[PDB]
């Protein structure tokens, strides 16, 4: 129940404002900046502000804060969802999200803001559907918005029918300083770029553990996805009935399903790091990286970030494989490895100086995070079984998909 | 700008 | 004696700082932030005098960048303003059409001029030409 | 070629489950 | 400038009129008061190009309350535009008519609203439904006179699922401000019809469709079972708000469900994965998810009982999320994951955030107090933190030890010796008073209690009222227990707190202590040094009446703040 | 070695705070790498970059040894950079300036007049309690030299050493003797400042420094006569700083003697009328002269002239002039108090001014001008100002009103009524420290208790969120329950107090969430004392005390346990220790 959706800037100036109900004065935005400054300086800053009887709930963008004022007991989750949809629409329409496009795309920005939400209740949020009625370079609105299918425009024709899938894995490991992993969860991400003719009804089929158990084949390798979040095109009733994933793919790239299940296996990359930091004399980084993944998979662009001292200077890196560089901007040693074959072992021996004068305040111990990304390797073992592409006209589709394994929240707690 | 102006303008 | 002198811009950025009282770095930063907030949250008819922490905080900015001082409650108030005006005039004469741009880049020259003019919070040279000549002679030494 | 694993063709349905 | 703009806008060339409109729009966005030129832009309003009509409508909406008198020259234009064949033009006109906050303009807009209420175009129907709600909010009496309630009710039972969702949202908004008289509630048939269009509604329409069921109260288990079965598929929605709305609807419907049947168990099992998925959302929604979990944790704590690993605060987590993580861990803390909670708290005590460190110390103390099986582990962790030589950590450990001693002091004599010499020079009032109270109540395992209190008696007359009272109580307790080594100390304390002490409460306490000492020192042992009863811990659970009301208000402002909806709105 | 201008441009090119911090860290990494190699060629650029980063808000702890190394260097630019670093990032609490004493001593005897001057300026700016002890001998040597450019630096260093070490002033007495004849204005100003500092430090040198009063008067007269000069003449005022210093010395000298005041009386009279106050310098000189006249035993004519000057300046529309006039009036409150009453209307009008400093000065003048006859009249004005005062001035106004009532209260009943009104209207502005003072004042007065008790009961039932007012009401109830309700042992006629409303109010305050643990203790003490003070409601507070003995607060729990033990085991001895506390000033 947002009262006025406005876009701020880094200097407190409102780049664009669009009131939806008018129950909140437009002058309340001026007090948002002092309130945010006071909250930040006292540690009480939150995404949802409160200027007396009006709450300023907004998120932080790349360069401006999309603060949406409200007065009644409006849904905070609804406001956040509307802000996220607006950000996604802006990203789809404008390749950059900064002040350069706010002051240059006002003619289309105002129209998009007016069409997106009326009276604080959003009605249209599909970028592809919205691009057929509001353009910066007007006909009647498309029937897709009025029709039930609001995520697949009818009449789309292509020379070929090729759909590219992307099974992107997110290996997140929360390893404590004691050497044990606390939070080790893998979140799947099935992002497909559907490019077909017409409005095909894709029938996604995978080797799900529940599906295998229901069919009676609960004995082979099946992915045990604890949480499965289907897209808007995916029919919730069909999935709830008999695990049938049937939905109409959209035109372009979109996220169909987002699996998320816990992982009880050993980490793909094991980092054994030591800190022989002398008392204001020197420091040693005996960091060893052990690859527990399969030898047939190579972790391309492996970047194990080792947090070095903030005031360390004149550092020396004695590694074996991969270039090691220290970035003073990040205050850490980036153990960058181009190709990391499975089962390999890279040993590094850091050595950096330290000023004689001790630091005035503590700096903390940021966790060490690795940036391993091994393509063609599915840690969860989930494999796509079938993709039922059915069209009324009748055509031979050529679906495609690739499996990519990377590191998500794979941080290692320091000592 | 407002910074290139003289402090006293003498 | 002047407890501290802080030359802050209208946006809140400080282009000069010279405190004659040994204070902690965090405490000094907090005091500077409070002074900037008080000066930035004051009108143009506030008399250019603020009694903050029992200190006659005199603010008199002749341009976008403002000026601040911390004089104890034992001397006249117009003396601080006269000293600030004299220092501004001396800096303008030494530099030549002094603006905000020259202050940031020439902060070392401004600090040297302040040191040669006021030491320990008290005045060191009452005249405006003797100090300029001394500064020029020191600069010409190499 | 493509970084992150070469794209592989997908089936149409579970042919072994009828 | 202004004259040139007016001349350009009052010309017969469309190329100059469009440029003038764009300049006026940019000036308003740049922060220029262009309301003085509202009458000039009124003439250049009825234009064939749709690009300039939208700008004119936006300027009129933004310049309607400022110049209500000059807005009377737009009713005819709105009426003419409300019948255009293009659905977009009609929708824009309907939106602009409801967006104008003019008392003399909404009266004449009832006819266009009634005409567009039964529009065949779904976009026109949605625009009319939005305009009806806007007019009702602006003027409830005008909306009631126009009889838009009957038209709005029939919208839900018609085609166009997006339009149906919009009409339902408008009806809910109208009833929200209504006094509950003539409610728009429907029987089970209406609920079934809404559920049938729930699977066909858009992402935004799902919230509108699920919010209607938040007000209806099921009366039978079969109806509740069907509602739970139909809302179960909503837990697999990509939209974060849709999942939260479905969870809130399921929680509301569970109040009428029977725990004997298997439906309650299935609902509980199918809700934990949804909470786990919501916990991995954006940082902005992380606080909302944490607040929802806390609100539902106090009602159904058996759903997220085994969800403890996901509650660990991440290194890059925000302060608002890191603080909520500690509260979630404390609420879900138990003997099963006591070691994990202690390990997480120990790691959280090595950070640099003073507020974060204090929150971690408070969470550790709450976990130690709630679970007596980990009291020894909590005491060891507090001792290690105190030995860590951290001022804030030392104060937090002292406070935790003082709180634990009052609750579990039967076997707390093994930590008094360690706390006897633990850097007592700290001047924190919350730590010095706690240490003084611990010394006074635990003046048995420390052989130098009188010597330690000597340092705190140097400035007892100017330390603090609470600190002075605690010091006086400790001195009185020491005199009652050991009056041989504190015979002169008690007299000195009485002299300092009764003669040189001007505090009213402190002076009264000192006088009472002196009277008790001079009347019967033996009776002071049974009066002052008596066995106090069990201390009632402050329960963090909300009241059942507020929890039931907070259950229906899920995902709103009343849920994040954990306050009633009428205690925060104005 | 990046230049200072390049670093400044790079810093200015950063827009976001994160980007600026990243650039600062990138520059600091290169600076630290250069410093760790013992670089001596581009050390000045690195020092300048480190100083710029520190001024912008970045740590500069690692750049401490480099400044010390550059201080003991030979290059002029390197020495200047080291001195600037020591002055900026070096302080008494740094702990790294101990090694700088040797460098200062080595540079103190340097033949160059710039290195020695820079070292002296650095020592004066960052003087420590131990550096001056080992540098006092060298400071006195430079003070006896004939260098005009170094005489001012030596005087400033001596003044700084005396301020840091008050016991070192004995070594400066034989060095500053016969130094008032310096032709240079700067040397004379430094000597005057040093003499004023010595006089203000200890009074032993006042007699020795009072013999030079005729010399100071002659110097001031010569400066006034020489109204034209190329140097030191600003806005038509010749040596405004020198004139201010002379006026301050004259005010600080002879403040308790007749000969000193009479000697400078002619100079003060001449300067009080022969000075042009059109510019700010003239106004400052006039204010200094008025302050000196008010602070010294001058003639009646001088006081009249000062009063007229203050009255004329009070009507000036300038905010600075009004503030100066208010400060002068406040300073001359005790002295010439009868003549200060003529500006009562101006003081009242200054309270309504739109200047925070002007309003504060007017409020202070009104508070200091309250006498034993205008207290009743000024009470209404003070109450009106407190009612319509700023949020940060309501507490100060209430404190001033309370102090005025406690000092020169016309009567106990009037003072009690004013205190009650202030407590009821102050709300969350009355300081908690004034609660003990109010309690002591109430206890001292033993003639008006029934009316005060009734007023407290009336003002406590309506609201209870005021911590100071709530505590005052609880203390009043605990001290005068026997007078608040009279003959309330059993059921009687309907009166304001029924012997049950007080107990309910105390229980609500104890259980109310608007308690800071201080008012709850006062309420518990009042309830405990009401067991003997009140006998109608007996055996009822004992249950509450027993229930309140399990409170979360340790002190509150102990108090509740003690009260329950006293009620359950010392019922006959409960009244043996409930006597009224003694009343003292």
């Amino acid at each position: 129940s947002a009262s006025a959706v406005y876009v701020l800037d880094l200097k407190g100036k409102v780049l664009i404002c669009r009131n939806y109900r008018g129950d909140v004065d437009m002058s309340e935005v001026e007090h948002f900046m002092p309130i945010l400054m006071e909250k930040e300086e006292e540690g009480m800053l939150s995404p949802i502000l409160a200027h007396g009887g009006v709450r300023f709930m907004w998120i932080k963008h790349n360069n401006l804060y999309l603060v949406a004022t409200s007065k009644k007991n409006a849904c905070v989750s609804l406001v956040f969802s509307f802000l996220y949809k607006v950000v996604q629409v802006f990203s789809e329409y404008f390749k950059e999200l900064e002040e350069e496009s706010i002051r240059d795309n006002f003619v289309i920005i105002y129209e998009l803001l007016d069409e997106l939400m009326d009276f604080g209740y959003p009605q249209t949020t599909d970028s592809k559907i919205l691009q057929e009625y509001i353009t910066q370079e007007a006909p009647r609105p498309p029937a897709t918005v009025t029709n039930a299918v609001s995520w697949r425009s009818e009449g789309i024709k292509y020379r070929k029918n090729e759909v590219f899938l992307d099974v992107i894995e997110a290996v997140n490991l929360l390893v404590s300083a004691n050497g044990n992993v606390l939070r080790s969860e893998i979140v799947g991400s099935i992002k497909m770029r559907v490019f077909l003719s017409g409005m095909p009804e894709l029938r996604l089929g995978l080797n799900d553990k529940v599906l295998f158990d229901n069919t009676g084949r609960g004995k082979s390798k099946s992915v045990e996805l604890e949480d499965v979040k289907f897209h808007q095109c995916v029919r919730l009733s069909r999935f709830e009935n008999d695990r049938t994933i049937s939905f109409i793919p959209p035109d372009g790239e979109f996220e169909l399903m987002s699996y998320r299940l816990n992982t009880h296996v050993k980490p793909l990359i094991w980092i054994e790091s030591v800190i022989e930091k002398h008392s204001h004399s020197r420091i040693e980084y005996m960091v060893k990286a052990k690859s527990q993944f399969k030898r047939r998979s190579t972790a391309n662009n492996v970047e194990i970030h080792i947090p070095v001292p903030n005031d360390a200077d004149s550092p020396k890196f004695k590694t074996t494989v991969g270039s090691v560089k220290w970035v003073p901007e990040n205050s850490e040693i980036v153990w960058s490895v181009k190709s990391f074959p499975g089962g390999k072992e890279y040993l590094m021996r850091a050595h950096f100086g330290l000023p004689s004068v001790e630091a005035e305040d503590k700096e903390g111990k940021p966790p060490i995070s690795v940036k391993f990304e091994i393509p063609y390797f599915t840690t969860s073992g989930i494999q796509v079984r079938y993709l039922k592409i059915i069209e009324k006209s009748g055509y031979q589709a050529l679906p495609w998909v690739r499996y990519i394994t990377q590191n998500g929240d794979y941080q290692l707690r320091t000592q | 700008k407002g910074e290139n102006t003289s402090l006293l303008h003498p | 004696m002047i407890h501290f002198i802080l030359l802050f811009s209208r946006q809140g950025k400080l282009r000069l700082q010279k405190w004659y009282i040994t204070l902690p770095d965090k405490e000094r930063k907090k005091i500077t932030r409070e002074i900037v907030q008080i000066i930035l949250s004051r009108g143009h008819r506030t008399s250019s005098f603020v009694d903050w922490k029992e200190l006659k905080l005199v603010y008199k900015r002749y341009a976008s960048l403002y000026f601040c001082c911390a004089i104890e409650n034992q001397d006249n108030e117009l003396l601080t303003l006269e000293i600030v005006h004299r220092y501004v005039e001396l800096l303008d004469k030494y530099f030549g059409n002094v603006c905000e741009l020259d202050i940031i880049f020439n902060f070392e020259k401004a600090y040297f001029i302040l040191d040669e003019f006021i030491i320990g919070g008290e005045i060191q040279e009452t005249s405006k030409k003797i100090a300029v000549k001394a500064i020029e002679d020191s600069d010409m030494l190499q | 070629d493509r970084k992150g694993g070469s794209y592989s063709q997908a089936a149409g349905s579970d042919s072994a489950q009828s | 400038e202004i004259f040139e703009l007016k001349a350009e806008l009052n010309s017969d060339k469309k190329e100059k009129k469009k440029e003038a409109v764009k300049k006026v729009i940019a000036s308003m966005t740049v922060g220029k008061d262009v309301s003085a030129l509202f009458p000039d832009v009124v003439n250049c309003m009825q234009t064939d190009n749709l690009e300039l009509k939208k700008l004119v409508y936006l300027y009129l909406m933004n310049y309607a309350k400022s110049q209500p008198d000059m807005a009377i020259m737009a009713v005819n234009t709105f009426v003419k535009d409300c019948e255009d064949p293009n659905p977009l033009i009609r929708a824009l006109a309907v939106r602009t008519m409801g967006c104008i906050r003019v008392d003399k303009i909404t009266e004449y807009l009832c006819e266009p609203l009634r005409k567009c209420l039964k529009d065949e175009d779904p976009y026109v129907r949605k625009t009319a439904a939005v305009c009806v709600a806007k007019l009702h909010d602006i003027n409830a009496q005008l909306v009631e006179d126009q009889g838009f309630l009957d038209t709005l009710k029939d919208l839900i039972s018609d085609s166009n699922p997006m339009v149906v969702a919009n009409a339902v949202a408008a009806l809910s908004e109208i009833a929200e401000s209504h006094p509950s008289s003539n409610l728009l509630d429907l029987n089970p048939q209406s609920i079934n019809k809404l559920l049938t269009a729930l699977n066909e509604c858009t992402e935004w329409g799902q919230i509108f469709i699920l919010d209607c069921l938040a007000n209806y109260m099921p009366k039978d288990d079969r109806e509740a079972q069907s509602i739970c079965e139909r809302v179960t598929p909503r837990l697999s929605h990509a939209n974060s708000a849709v999942v939260l709305s479905a969870v809130k609807v399921l929680m509301k419907f569970m109040e009428m469900l029977s725990k004997d049947l298997d439906y309650y168990g299935t609902l509980l099992k199918k809700l934990a994965p949804p909470l786990v998925t919501l916990l991995s959302a954006e940082p902005e929604l992380q606080y909302v998810a944490l607040r929802n979990i806390n609100l539902i944790v106090q009602k159904r704590p058996e759903i997220l009982k085994h969800e403890m690993k996901v509650f660990f605060v991440k290194y890059n987590d925000p302060i608002y999320v890191k603080l909520e993580k500690l509260d979630i861990m404390i609420r879900l803390a138990s003997q099963a994951n006591i070691a994990q909670v202690l390990a997480e708290l120990r790691e959280y005590a090595t950070e640099v955030d003073v507020d974060f460190v204090r929150k971690a110390v408070r969470a550790i103390g709450r976990c130690a107090i709630k679970v007596e099986q980990s009291a020894e582990r909590c005491v060891s962790t507090l001792l290690d933190l105190i030995q860590t030589k951290v001022n804030y950590v030392v104060q937090e450990a002292i406070v935790v030890i003082k709180d634990i001693f009052r609750k579990y002091p039967n076997k707390y004599e093994s930590v008094i010796a360690t706390l006897c010499e633990n850097l007592d020079s700290l001047d924190e009032p919350e730590a010095r008073a706690a240490m003084i109270w611990i010394v006074g109540e635990y003046a048995e395992r420390i052989d130098n209690a009188d010597e330690l209190l000597e340092s705190f008696l140097e400035g007892f007359h100017d330390k603090s009222t609470q600190v002075q009272l605690q010091l006086l109580t400790a001195i009185v307790k020491l005199f009652l227990k050991k009056p041989t080594e504190t015979q002169e100390l008690v007299q000195q304390v009485l002299s300092l707190a009764t003669q040189d002490s001007d505090n009213p409460d402190l002076r009264d306490r000192g006088y009472i202590y002196w009277r008790l000492l001079s009347t019967d020192p033996v009776a002071a042992k049974e009066v002052v040094l008596a066995e106090k009863p069990l201390i009632s811990e402050e329960t963090d659970l909300i009241e059942p009446t507020l929890l039931d009301e907070l259950i229906c208000y899920i995902g709103t402002l009343a849920s994040v703040y954990h306050k009633p909806p009428s205690a925060f709105v104005e | 070695p990046i230049r200072l201008r390049e670093l400044i441009r790079t810093i200015r090119t950063a827009r976001t705070q994160a980007e600026e911090r990243e650039m600062i860290q990138k520059e600091c990494a290169a600076i630290r790498s250069s410093f760790r190699e013992e670089d001596n060629t581009y050390r000045c650029r690195n020092v300048a970059k480190l100083l710029y980063m520190h001024m912008l808000g970045y740590p500069a702890h690692f750049g401490q040894l480099e400044c010390l190394k550059l201080i003991a260097s030979q290059k002029f630019t390197d020495k200047r950079i080291g001195y600037l670093g020591a002055m900026l990032l070096l302080d008494e609490r740094q702990d790294v300036h101990l090694l700088m004493t040797n460098c200062i001593k080595n540079d103190l005897n340097h033949s160059t007049q710039f290195v020695q001057g820079l070292a002296l300026c650095t020592l004066g700016c960052m003087g420590s309690s131990e550096m001056c002890r080992d540098l006092a001998g060298e400071v006195e040597k430079l003070l006896k030299t004939s260098n005009s450019y170094l005489r001012k630096k030596a005087a400033l260093c001596a003044v700084h050493v005396i301020r840091k070490v008050p016991e070192l002033m004995e070594m400066f007495l034989p060095a500053t003797k016969n130094l008032l004849n310096e032709k240079n204005h700067g040397v004379l100003h430094t000597s005057v400042v040093l003499l004023t500092e010595m006089c203000e430090r200890s009074p032993d040198m006042l007699a020795h420094f009072r013999k030079l009063v005729p010399q100071l008067v002659r110097i001031l007269k010569n400066l006034i006569m020489s109204g034209y000069s190329p140097e030191h003449d600003v806005s038509g005022i010749s040596d405004p700083f020198l004139q201010v210093r002379i006026l301050r010395l004259l005010r600080i000298l002879g403040r308790n003697d007749d000969d000193s005041s009479e000697a400078m009386n002619d100079i003060l009279a001449q300067v009080a009328t022969n000075t042009e106050t059109s510019k700010n310098v003239g106004n400052a000189i006039l204010y200094e002269t008025v302050l000196t006249i008010m602070d010294i035993k001058s003639e009646s004519g001088l006081r009249v002239l000062a009063i007229n000057i203050l009255g004329r300046f009070l009507l000036n529309n300038d905010k600075n002039i009004r503030y100066v006039a208010l400060t002068s009036l406040l300073k001359t409150v005790q002295t010439d108090h009868n003549a200060v009453q003529r500006h009562r209307s101006t003081i009242v009008d200054c309270l309504k001014d739109l200047d925070v400093s002007i309003k504060r000065r007017a409020m202070e003048l009104s508070f200091a001008l309250v006498n034993g006859n205008n207290i009743r009249g000024m009470m209404k004005e003070l109450l009106y100002f407190l009612d319509s005062c700023e949020p940060e001035f309501k507490a100060d106004c209430a404190s001033g009103i309370f102090l005025a009532a406690e000092k020169y209260a016309p009567s106990k009943r009037w003072h009690i009524d004013t205190i009650m009104r202030v407590l009821t209207t102050a709300g969350s502005y009355v300081r908690d420290d004034a609660v003990p003072n109010l309690i002591q004042l109430i206890t001292n007065s033993v003639e008006m208790h029934a009316y005060t008790v009734q007023r407290l009961y009336k003002a406590i039932l309506g609201d209870y969120s005021q911590q100071p007012l709530v505590q005052v009401a609880a203390w009043c109830i605990g001290e005068y329950g026997d007078l608040l309700v009279s003959g309330q042992c059993e059921e009687e006629e309907p009166i304001q107090v029924t012997e049950d409303e007080v107990l309910d109010i105390l229980e609500s305050v104890l259980i109310s969430n608007m308690s800071t643990s201080v008012t709850r203790g006062y309420a518990l003490t009042a309830i405990m004392k009401l067991s003997t003070r009140f006998t109608c409601t007996v055996n009822r507070i004992k249950k509450v005390v027993s229930i309140y003995g399990s409170s979360i607060d340790v002190e509150l729990q102990q108090r509740a346990v003690e009260y329950n033990a006293l009620f359950k085991k010392y019922d006959h001895m409960r009244s043996a220790l409930l006597e009224r506390m003694p009343v003292m000033e």
